RNA sequence: UAGUUGGUGGGGUAAAGGCCUACCAAGGCGACGAUCUGUAGCGGGUCUGAGAGGAUGAUCCGCCACACUGGGACUGAGACAC
RNA sequence: CAGAAUAAGCACCGGCUAACUCUGUGCCAGCAGCCGCGGUAAUACAGAGGGUGCGAGCGUUAAUCGGAUUUACUGGGCGUAAAGCGUGCGUAGGCGGCUUAUUAAGUCGGAUGUGAAAUCCCCGAGCUUAACUUGGGAAUUGCAUUCGAUACUGGUGAGCUAG
């Protein structure tokens, strides 16, 4: 570009869309589980991996993965999502905090247990 | 001690008063290169002696009118 | 916080002596497993390490023999990098000049740490008045005397004849007698030990 | 009215005032005129306690500015002092 | 005589019935007083690649003419698709450079620089570009004797 | 058509330097003139001669060559008629740390920058000359 | 864009002024973006960056605007007044 | 004064990136920032031992700048990777040959006024140290007025012929 081209018409800065738009530039959502279910992994991955669609305070209505072995969710459950992806799964972008709000901890777990809820074993 | 600007009349048809065009020469912000700007001045001629194509020299002054705040001081060069 | 536990696996760790016991007994015979780090995968010095790897033990090294955490020491560089001068002189300087570290060089402790613990329970006056800090900045023509109550103990006697072994630092002279010494200046690079390599730290803490 | 007042700086329980001229109206530790020294109630060692520049003082005086009572005190212990 | 070994990579050759896997070897060697070269190496296993590439290393070498411990003035140097920005720097410094810079420079014997990759980051690129701008720097003496002036008149 | 008579001077040295021509001509004026003596006086070049025929006036320059390279390694025009450049005295750029010359046009005339410099004044920043 | 742009007589204000009014003229603004429309309190500053730039305008200071939503005036040196 | 008496957790150990083994399970359960792990000997899943990094904290999510020369003024490109309008003419605009006189708008220099305080930076001072508070400087790269310079660009007058 030309000096005169730059003074005429500047340069462009083209916008960057957020990966989590069900948050709304928020750190966590609370949303009403409205259907809990298991889905199969896209290839190469095989398994039956489980995830809730939510309805969230934002309006929006997203599906979030749930980490860990064993769960109590069900349907009508509150729950806090954040972001986070699960790159093997098409169209799962947020995670459910585990023992938040009714979702529980994971049992018999005793390392990484701040992830997944855990308290201290006695 | 009087603020005073110096253009050219593009404009004589009010009733004494000229539309005199003063233009600058400055530096772009960003690309450096020297550009021209424009602005258009009202100005209070009592006598209508300033006509179109003219260069005049006008001096700043308390308000004559809505838009007039300048007032014509002298005709440096005639059309 | 300060470090409390083993010390003799974190010297082992880095591979040298770190001064961390009083000295009765040499490292070989205190720990008979030098050239093994602590874990079972331990293996011998000859083991290679990545940059990012030498960088990080080295100023782990440094870290461990003065008793500092990783906050302090790095408001320590940080401070060493706006002095004007050598920023590795400049950060030995700074650690030399804590109080715990000028008390141990006197000879009232055994160890870093008991000079630390000295310190803590007002047992040491600075220029006459009692202090309980451990990091604070020692200045030239300082004085640093024992307490009146902190004389006549056993573990002072003990760390002053102990002391009487190594050789007493140009910078500091020392009346035992009295149990009473003065700061006269910073040590110099050269004072200092030449096996500490600060070019490293430097490039970590500035990467 | 002018006045030639006290705003208070520093850290809690050690103020340190600034002595300013300004409308009485302002709030105080806002909008002022022209401050004209400082007053230290708790230096110690080497710190300077009380430091006020008799000439802005009396020019300000002398153009109608109301000093307030702890200001006035200090004009006088300053020049009592020099 | 200090030697650094840049990058060592496997490489494939098709042929019927398989592949044949070898290895390549980018060494710089210096002697941090103004003299380095570098070299490549290619062998069936990494051994042989690198005493090759030390051997390679060895017979290419420059001269370079410090200023101190640091450069004499600022260089661009580009080889192919890389180009390589390098500043004199203070002394405390140090070499602020990526690694294959880096290696080139302080087999050469500069201590304090700032330099800069643009475009390819690729290490024998990178490495052919140092090459050439520290080949290229020049120095007052030399500007000098082409100017037919004193250094004092150079300034 | 040509619009930059000085850019056209300072190609037509590079050219002539790349092909290691002896001598290098071209159609003269007063400001190609002192440009020419700021380089022979800080000795680029060797010599600067002007003809006559009759309103024409031609400029010729003396190349020099030392060792196998040119004398002129580098010459970039810097100000330009789409982009002109001017700088104050305390921003006048140095050409390789002060071993090239940046030539300058001040209101005392054509100069380098050191000259600039030590005058205390800027101006108009014409090419970089290594 | 038609009180719109300028002028004259008069009114009005603490004070210049289409601020208002009656006449006279056809002017005034716009590709250097008028009009319309979306968003937004502004600055000293804050974060980042080698720099140039980019993002931001809590806490402290200055200015502006608002006081359930709109339209007004009274008193007063000062308000169209949390 | 009494007595060690009242006071350690969190993340991680395939590469990027410091830190490795054994059991349990067998494309299941699960992990995952990217590349990817798990289909009977998994240093990558869960537990344990050991170790590493931090430490009254340790991790995760969200957001801004950077790395990104990835809107390139500094500082990028357009034969084949994305990119020359199908081709001309021409309006606004941008730029424009040589010599000379003059002007001083651009450009450069000096002086004066202003650029609130706080904030940033420097040397000190007081807090047991530090955070913090504070004295004085430096800085505020800007704006305005006025006085100068005339090489270059612009304006004006005159002249020329290589376009
Ligand atoms: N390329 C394959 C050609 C095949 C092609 N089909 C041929 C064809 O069709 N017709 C024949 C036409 C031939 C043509 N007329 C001659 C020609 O090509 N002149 C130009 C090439 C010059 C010469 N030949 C190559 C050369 O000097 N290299 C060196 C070399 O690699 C190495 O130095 C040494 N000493 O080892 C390196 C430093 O380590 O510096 C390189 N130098 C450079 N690197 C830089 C770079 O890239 N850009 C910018 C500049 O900075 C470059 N200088």
């Amino acid at each position: 570009a030309t000096t005169n081209q730059l003074i005429r018409k500047g340069r462009t800065t083209l916008v960057e869309k957020s990966k989590v738009p069900a948050l709304k530039a928020c750190p966590q959502r609370r949303g009403v589980c409205t259907r809990v279910y298991t889905t199969t992994p896209k290839k190469p991955n095989s398994a039956m991996r489980k995830v809730c669609r939510v309805r969230l305070t934002s309006g929006f209505e997203v599906s979030s993965y749930i980490g860990g072995e064993g769960h109590n969710l069900q349907e009508h459950s509150v729950v806090l999502i954040r972001g986070g992806r699960v790159k093997d799964l098409p169209g799962v972008r947020y995670h459910t905090v585990r023992g938040s709000l009714d979702c529980a901890g994971v049992k018999d777990r005793n390392q990484s247990r701040s992830k997944y809820g855990a308290k201290r074993p006695k | 001690t009087v603020r005073t600007l110096t253009g050219k009349v593009v404009s004589d048809k009010m009733d004494k008063s000229i539309v005199v065009l003063i233009e600058r020469r400055v530096q772009h912000p960003l690309y450096g290169k020297s550009i021209r700007r424009s602005t258009k001045l009202h100005a209070h001629d009592e006598n209508n002696v300033a006509k179109i194509g003219d260069v005049v020299t006008i001096k700043e002054s308390r308000p004559i009118s809505k838009t007039k705040a300048w007032t014509l001081v002298e005709v440096v060069e005639a059309a | 916080a300060r470090y409390i536990g083993p010390k003799c696996k974190l010297s082992r760790r880095e591979g040298t002596d770190l001064q961390l016991k009083s000295g009765v007994k040499p490292f070989d015979v205190k720990t008979k497993k030098a050239n093994k780090a602590p874990g079972q995968h331990g293996q011998a010095r000859g083991g290679k390490q990545s940059e990012y790897s030498l960088q990080l033990r080295e100023k782990q090294k440094v870290r461990r023999i003065y008793g500092v955490l990783e906050r302090q020491f790095s408001n320590y560089y940080k401070e060493a990098a706006r002095v004007k001068g050598a920023t590795g002189e400049n950060l030995l300087k700074l650690l030399e000049s804590r109080l715990d570290n000028v008390v141990y060089r006197m000879g009232f402790g055994s160890t870093r740490a008991e000079a630390r613990q000295l310190v803590s329970h007002r047992s040491i006056t600075l220029n006459g008045r009692r202090v309980n800090i451990a990091s604070i900045q020692v200045k030239a023509g300082d004085v640093i005397a024992v307490h009146e109550g902190a004389k006549q103990q056993l573990r002072i006697k003990n760390a002053i004849e102990l002391a009487a072994q190594r050789g007493i630092p140009a910078w500091i002279e020392v009346d035992h007698s009295k149990l009473e010494g003065t700061f006269k200046a910073a040590p110099d690079r050269s004072d200092l030990p030449a096996e500490i390599n600060e070019s490293l730290i430097v490039e970590l803490y500035s990467k | 009215m002018v006045v030639i007042r006290l705003a208070r700086g520093g850290a809690k329980k050690r103020p340190f005032y600034q002595i300013v001229v300004t409308d009485s109206r302002n709030a105080r530790d806002g909008r002022f005129i022209e401050r004209i020294g400082f007053f230290n109630p708790t230096a110690q060692g080497q710190a300077e306690k009380l430091r006020l520049d008799a000439d802005r003082f009396a020019h300000w005086v002398s153009q109608g500015a109301q000093p307030s009572e702890r200001v006035a005190s200090l004009a006088a212990q300053a020049k009592k002092a020099t | 005589l200090v030697e650094k070994l840049v990058a060592v990579d496997r490489v494939a050759k098709v042929v019927k019935g398989g592949r044949i896997f070898s290895f390549t070897a980018l060494t710089v060697v210096g002697d941090g007083n103004g003299r380095v070269g570098f070299g490549r190496g290619k062998a069936r296993e990494v051994p042989a690649a690198i005493s090759k590439a030390l051997e390679a290393a060895r017979r290419n070498m420059i001269t370079v003419d410090l200023a101190g411990t640091t450069l004499q003035h600022p260089v661009n140097a580009r080889h192919g698709a890389s180009r390589v920005y390098m500043q004199p720097a203070s002394e405390g410094t140090g070499v602020i450079a990526g690694g294959a810079m880096r290696a080139v420079l302080e087999a050469a014997g500069v201590h304090n620089v700032l330099a800069k990759c643009y475009g390819s980051t690729n290490a024998a690129n990178v490495v052919n570009a140092t090459f050439k701008g520290l080949r290229d720097m020049t120095s007052p003496e030399k500007v000098a004797a082409k100017r037919g002036k004193s250094v004092e008149e150079i300034q | 058509s040509m619009q930059d008579t000085v850019a056209d001077m300072l190609t037509r040295v590079r050219n002539a330097q790349m092909a290691k021509k002896q001598t290098v001509s071209m159609p003269s004026s007063k400001l190609k003139v002192a440009i020419a003596n700021v380089l022979q006086q800080e000795g680029y070049i060797s010599n600067v001669e002007v003809a006559q025929e009759e309103t024409k006036s031609t400029l010729t320059i003396t190349l020099k060559y030392f060792e196998g390279k040119p004398v002129i390694e580098m010459v970039k025009r810097v100000s330009r008629p789409g982009l002109r450049q001017y700088r104050g005295k305390d921003k006048l750029p140095s050409v390789k740390q002060g071993l090239g010359i940046a030539i300058v046009s001040t209101s005392k005339g054509i100069m380098t920058d050191r000259a600039a410099r030590a005058a205390g004044i800027g101006g108009e920043v014409i090419a970089f000359v290594s």
